[PDB]
């Protein structure tokens, strides 16, 4: 039965462990949010085809460029990640986490992940943004940014209400597959 | 609450991390030092250059630091201090963190599917590579749990801030030691 390797690499504003915990619970962790989600696997079928998928953390090592690339080698699949509500950690997309998983894996397939979907029209966080000159990101920017990279599929997900959560993932296996 | 959840957090992925590397050392180590099964001549006598010096990161883990952390459990704002104490162990990390891209290529270079044999032998979810990954996520791991117990800690705090600095030393000088 086939294995997947799947690395999520982003910055620190995307929720990766969040993410990561909340896809695999089938619930936003709410009360409190870990900060440790341990290697993981398991089995999942997609397109009939039962899988084992592989998820891999990174959350920790932002700022150290040496450690992240000792987890990239055999990846099947990356999630390159940036929140909605956060434009430097898209910028980082491009600035940051493509280069890096290109220079190492580059053959390697990569989905492009906005996440916090839930708050690219909360109130507060767009408020939050305009008195920084800023706004969220919107569709057609993770499009334009996915064609730039080489992304294969450009997706937005939400943690907390689980919107394109289990579709980041499903899609993930289909890339490789 | 919330300095009580990430103090629990930090003993419970302790005792994961002790129960990982101790399954890795008696799994995938032990097949190579055992004497029991066919060893790749690629590979032979270099379980040094694999598993590194994973052996002693265990043993401090192990012997030490869980023990310790463990003291510590209803003192969450104190927790620094055990980071400062042991301060020096850490520093195997950064042996570690050196070695592991040799110990990477060696095993797909050199070791077929030696190890994945050994997986399946033993019904283990995680892979040697998933294992041997694991000193380097919790090596970075500390100073986010620190971070979050700094947001929720009194200025009876540079008990928390000493430990920080400490543990973002430890991974910048594994990071500013790879090649
Ligand atoms: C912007 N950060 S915050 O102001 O601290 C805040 C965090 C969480 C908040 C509630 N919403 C989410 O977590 N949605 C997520 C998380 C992931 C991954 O994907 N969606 S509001």
């Amino acid at each position: 039965m086939q294995a997947i390797k799947c690395v999520v690499v982003g910055d620190g504003a995307v929720g990766k462990t969040c993410l990561l915990i909340s896809y695999t619970t089938n619930a936003f962790p709410g009360e409190y949010i870990p900060t440790v989600f341990d290697n993981y696997s398991a089995n999942v079928m997609v397109d009939g085809k039962p899988v084992n998928l592989g998820l891999w953390d990174t959350a920790g090592q932002e700022d150290y460029d040496r450690l992240r690339p000792l987890s990239y080698p055999q990846t099947d699949v990356f999630l390159i990640c940036f929140s909605l509500v956060s434009p430097a950690s898209f910028e980082n997309v491009r600035a940051k986490w493509y280069p890096e998983v290109r220079h190492h894996c580059p053959n390697t397939p990569i989905i492009l992940v906005g996440t916090k979907l839930d708050l690219r029209d909360d109130k507060d966080t767009i408020e939050k943004l305009k008195e920084k000159k800023l706004t969220p990101i919107t569709y057609p920017q993770g499009l334009a940014m996915a064609k730039e990279i080489g992304a294969v599929k450009y997706l937005e997900c939400s943690a907390l209400t689980q919107r394109g959560l289990k579709t980041v993932f499903d899609e993930a296996i289909r890339a490789v597959l | 609450r919330k300095k009580e959840f990430i103090m629990a957090e930090l003993l419970q992925t302790e005792k994961a991390y002790v129960r990982d590397l101790h399954e890795c050392l008696e799994t995938y180590l032990w097949e190579m030092t055992s004497g029991v099964e066919e060893i790749p001549p690629g590979i032979l006598n270099k379980e040094h250059i694999i598993f590194g010096n994973i052996q002693e990161i265990y043993d401090f883990h192990n012997n030490i630091f869980l023990k310790e952390l463990e003291k510590y459990e209803q003192l969450p704002e104190d927790v620094g201090h055990c980071f400062v104490t042991w301060a020096d162990k850490f520093q195997m990390y950064v042996t570690y963190c050196k070695n592991k891209p040799d110990s990477n290529q060696l095993i797909l270079e050199h070791a077929g599917t030696f190890f994945d044999e050994i997986q399946q032998r033993h019904g283990l979810a995680n892979s040697i590579s998933s294992y041997l990954i694991k000193p380097v996520q919790r090596v970075t791991k500390y100073q986010l749990l620190l971070k979050e117990l700094l947001t929720c800690c009194e200025e009876g705090k540079g008990e928390l801030k000493d430990g920080l600095e400490v543990m973002l030393s430890v991974p910048k000088k594994a990071n500013d030691a790879m090649h």
